[PDB]
């Protein structure tokens, strides 16, 4: 459930990533389009050092 | 006299071979079957944050899992959030995730390792003393509430040194602090333990002020492996019936004779009684009850056996003096047995102060304060002096016995036949037991040194052998067989 | 999910999909290694930064010099250290473990075994650079293993050493960074070895005279000459020294005369806040005022 993981970028450092989060998650319904939207939304490749992607990967196990 | 005087060399060598086979088995049991004596698990405490919810009632902070605390990854992050001291509480959940503690772990021993960072304006004071506020709880299943075991203030004096130059280019490096003895209990009856450590600050009263700049609190938990405990209990369950049979036979051999028992045989029987007291697996009741005093009881049993053995050696040496000796009254040995009694009493009082008080306060440590250290060191020094005096007396007695033996051997052809064989039997008995005792003591010391200096195990073939546990099992079986051979060989021999 | 993460080999991404949570810790470890490298070289002309895109392992070095050797060694050491520290913190549940019989196996062996295979999995190709890379990663792991502190406590008959336990602890990573800096100050030159039958290099031997032996496993090893690092050049990955601050003093590698490679310095009144004079506790928030007087920060042109 992509909506259930919307809390992950409350850990994000930039408000731009947060706005991209809300727009994509309430606008997109498929995961690959979601991740492409995020990387094009606040212009950072997925990195296990980023707390946003850290939360996403961690919550993927739950 | 004793049986060993009359045994032919063939039967004596047969008995020696049987005892050697049993000794080999006792070594191999701990070498191969046992998994090692003890286990140390290092825990990194999780820096939970109090949001000022602990107003009156004792909330418990769980490091991980459901209901986990609002943890802080790096303690520097508290400054932006306006989080201050007296709020950050270090929490440890004693079994690592998806693990349980069991009574087969005979004890729990915890110590701390404070990670203190260097900083020019926040250095450790000259005599800094951390004053923790430690709380501990136990839980039986993963859904019940935590029940408070103990809640104590635990002061510890810091001993920290910084190797690198005290320069701003070297800020952030850690002090080389020593480990702090934290707590110990003799029972692990409960499955899960939660430990909460606070560091409250009141700079007016000088409490936890000037103790530096702590980044992290590491904790190490030491317990006895369940497999080693199982092996130990199996070994004791085997040994106890054998020592009972030997003791009953020996007591029958003593009583069913034409004379009252001599002092040497009473001392041998007392040594057998002490070793039976050790062999009895009363620890196998700790698995069903929360008896915290098991460590102290085991210490008392071991000390009793050590004192009895050291007294037996001097009684044997005294009894085997040929000339103007063989006084079968214990009162004549106060000079040489007295040091043993004094040293045993001093060590017993020291253990009562160290491990006896801990029953009422698991975090207690006699070395926490200077005066307690003075008392403990005085008792240990007096015990050491008594041991040195005992060893000097033992060497004197052995030398005098050998002088009398050498004097006796000159006149052996002159006495009658009965006296000739009697004195030859006394000589043979003393020589045999001295050789065996020296061999056993030398092997015990050598294997103890090996256990101290070795890695902990050795690899050969497709298996690894535990050296530490083989040492324990082998020495225990060795002294059990020493007592067995002592009681069997030195019982009175029948005459017909 | 992580099939798009930059800089991972296909086997590394398979491992990533296998266990999402291990990747978080390993990424934190690689970041710790890169941060330690950047702190160690803070005053150097090469500040452990390279021209390129950000990856989990940072910008890769286009020349196999001593700098790349130190970077890869610190990356491997950081990965292993983070895996072990996360295991001991309770962040990883599958780590180590058995428990009731043997007390579970060691933590450090699990950490090293995982970090070795994953970090070496990045070396997809095979070349002298690859053998150097594997040697440097193994050197980092070996140096981390050497610096573990061994501690023992006696809990025998009363307090005696009749029975004592011994356990290893991870070294705090700043000390390991200093140790690897010392090793970097003595890295050894190398060329690969080649034979008629194998047709490709299998191992590597020392270039420097007086010896022809294989380099020791704990030595940092490099194959290419180091550039000047103060000229911006994309063919070599040097970002240049322009814009970097300097102390305008005699000491080596810190002065503007050496930092700027003769181009001089530009300065301005920066006036840092320099908050000072606080009543520090052992941690956490304290109240104090600031004492920002003045500064003139010199920077290379
Ligand atoms: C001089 C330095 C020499 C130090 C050597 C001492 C090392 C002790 C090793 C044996 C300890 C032992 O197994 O205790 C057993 C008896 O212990 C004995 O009966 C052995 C008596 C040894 C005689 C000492 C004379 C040495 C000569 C000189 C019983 O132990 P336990 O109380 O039943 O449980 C503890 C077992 N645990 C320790 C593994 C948890």
């Amino acid at each position: 459930n992509p909506t259930d993981s919307l809390y992950c970028c409350d850990r994000a450092e930039d408000h731009a990533c947060q706005n991209a989060c809300k727009r994509i998650l309430m606008s997109k319904k498929t995961e690959m389009e979601i991740v492409d939207g995020l990387i094009e939304g606040c212009k950072t490749q997925p990195l296990p050092q980023d707390p946003l992607w850290q939360c996403f990967l961690e919550s993927s196990q739950s | 006299g004793a049986i060993i005087e009359n045994m032919s060399t063939k039967k004596l060598c047969i008995v020696g071979g049987i005892l050697l086979v049993f000794q080999i088995i006792a070594f191999l049991v701990g070498g191969l079957i046992a998994p090692g004596p003890t286990t140390a698990v290092s825990y990194m405490s999780v820096k939970c944050v109090d949001a000022r919810k602990n107003h009156h009632k004792t909330k418990w902070f769980v490091p991980w899992g459901p209901n986990h605390c609002d943890k802080i990854r790096d303690i520097e992050e508290a400054i932006p959030r306006e989080i201050e001291a007296n709020d950050i509480v270090f929490s440890v959940h004693i079994p690592l995730p998806h693990m349980e503690m069991s009574p087969w772990f005979q004890f729990m021993l915890f110590i701390l390792q404070l990670d203190i960072a260097f900083k020019l304006n926040n250095q450790i004071r000259e005599n800094a003393e951390v004053s923790m506020d430690v709380s501990l709880a136990y839980r039986d299943d993963a859904f019940a509430e935590w029940t408070e075991m103990a809640h104590e203030r635990v002061p510890r004096k810091l001993k920290c040194t910084f190797t690198s130059p005290k320069t701003p280019e070297h800020e952030g490096r850690y002090y080389e602090c020593d480990v702090l003895p934290f707590m110990e209990i003799g029972s692990v009856a409960h499955k899960f333990y939660l430990l909460n450590i606070r560091l409250p600050v009141n700079e007016k009263k000088k409490i936890n002020v000037g103790i530096g700049e702590i980044k992290d609190i590491r904790l190490v938990g030491i317990h006895q492996n369940g497999g080693f405990t199982k092996v130990w209990f199996a070994m004791k369950t085997f040994l106890t019936p054998s020592i009972f049979i030997i003791m009953v036979w020996y007591w029958r051999r003593i009583t069913m004779m034409s004379r009252p028992p001599v002092l040497l045989e009473k001392v041998i029987f007392a040594l057998g009684i002490s070793m039976t007291f050790i062999n009895i697996p009363v620890e196998w009741f700790s698995i069903g009850f929360d008896w915290t005093w098991m460590l102290l009881f085991g210490d008392i049993r071991q000390g009793i056996f050590y004192a009895m053995l050291l007294s037996f050696w001097i009684i044997f040496c005294g009894e085997h003096m040929m000339d103007q000796h063989e006084r079968n009254h214990i009162a004549g040995y106060w000079k040489q047995v007295g040091p043993i009694a004094v040293g045993s009493f001093c060590l017993f009082i020291f253990d009562m102060c160290e491990r006896g008080v801990q029953l009422t306060n698991p975090f207690y440590s006699i070395w926490t304060t200077d005066i307690g250290t003075e008392l403990a060191m005085a008792f240990i020094i007096v015990a050491g002096i008594c041991l040195c005096l005992y060893f000097l007396f033992l060497c004197f007695m052995v030398f005098q016995v050998f002088r009398n033996i050498s004097g006796k051997q000159s006149s052996l052809p002159a006495m009658s036949k009965v006296r000739r064989l009697h004195y030859e039997g006394l000589i043979f008995r003393f020589k045999f037991l001295m050789l065996i005792t020296l061999a056993c003591a030398a092997m015990t010391v050598i294997f103890f040194i090996v256990s101290q200096v070795t890695e902990g195990h050795w690899k050969w073939g497709g298996v690894t052998v535990q050296v530490n546990s083989a040492f324990f099992t082998g020495i225990y079986g060795m002294w059990n067989l020493y007592v067995f051979a002592l009681m069997f060989l030195y019982a009175p021999s029948h005459k017909n | 999910i992580c099939n798009k993460i930059p800089g991972l080999a296909p086997r590394q991404r398979a491992i990533c999909q296998s266990r999402p949570d291990a990747i978080i810790v390993i990424g934190e470890g690689s970041q710790m290694g890169l941060d330690e490298c950047q702190f160690q070289f803070r005053n150097g002309r090469w500040n452990c930064s390279a021209l390129g895109e950000r990856t989990v392992f940072g910008k890769e070095l286009k020349v196999g010099s001593r700098e790349a050797a130190f970077t890869y060694a610190i990356i491997a050491a950081g990965v292993a250290h983070a895996i072990t520290a996360a295991c001991t913190q309770g962040n990883l549940s599958d780590c180590g473990c058995g428990w009731k019989w043997g007390g579970c196996s060691a933590d450090i062996r699990y950490g090293i075994g995982f970090a070795k295979v994953f970090v070496d999995a990045r070396e997809i190709k095979q070349n002298a650079r690859t053998l150097m890379n594997l040697h440097n990663n193994e050197a980092g792991r070996k140096i981390l293993e050497e610096n573990m502190k061994l501690e023992c406590k006696c809990h025998g008959v009363s307090g005696s050493c009749t029975t004592k336990t011994c356990w290893t602890t991870l070294p705090q990573f700043r000390e390991l960074g200093y140790v690897l800096k010392d090793k970097y100050n003595e890295a050894v030159h190398v060329e690969p070895v080649r034979a008629s039958r194998n047709k490709r290099p299998t191992f590597l031997k020392i270039k420097k005279p007086l010896s022809y032996r294989k380099p020791m496993d704990t030595d940092l090893v490099y194959i290419e000459k180091s550039p000047n690092y103060c000229e911006e050049d994309p063919v070599t990955g040097s970002v240049g020294t322009q814009g970097r601050a300097c102390n305008k003093t005699a000491p080596q590698a810190s002065g503007c005369d050496l930092m700027c490679c003769g181009r001089g310095y530009n300065t301005h009144q920066y006036a840092r806040v320099w908050q000072c004079n606080c009543k520090f506790h052992w941690c956490c928030y304290v109240k104090c005022n600031t004492c920002s007087e003045r500064t003139e920060m010199y920077t290379c042109k």
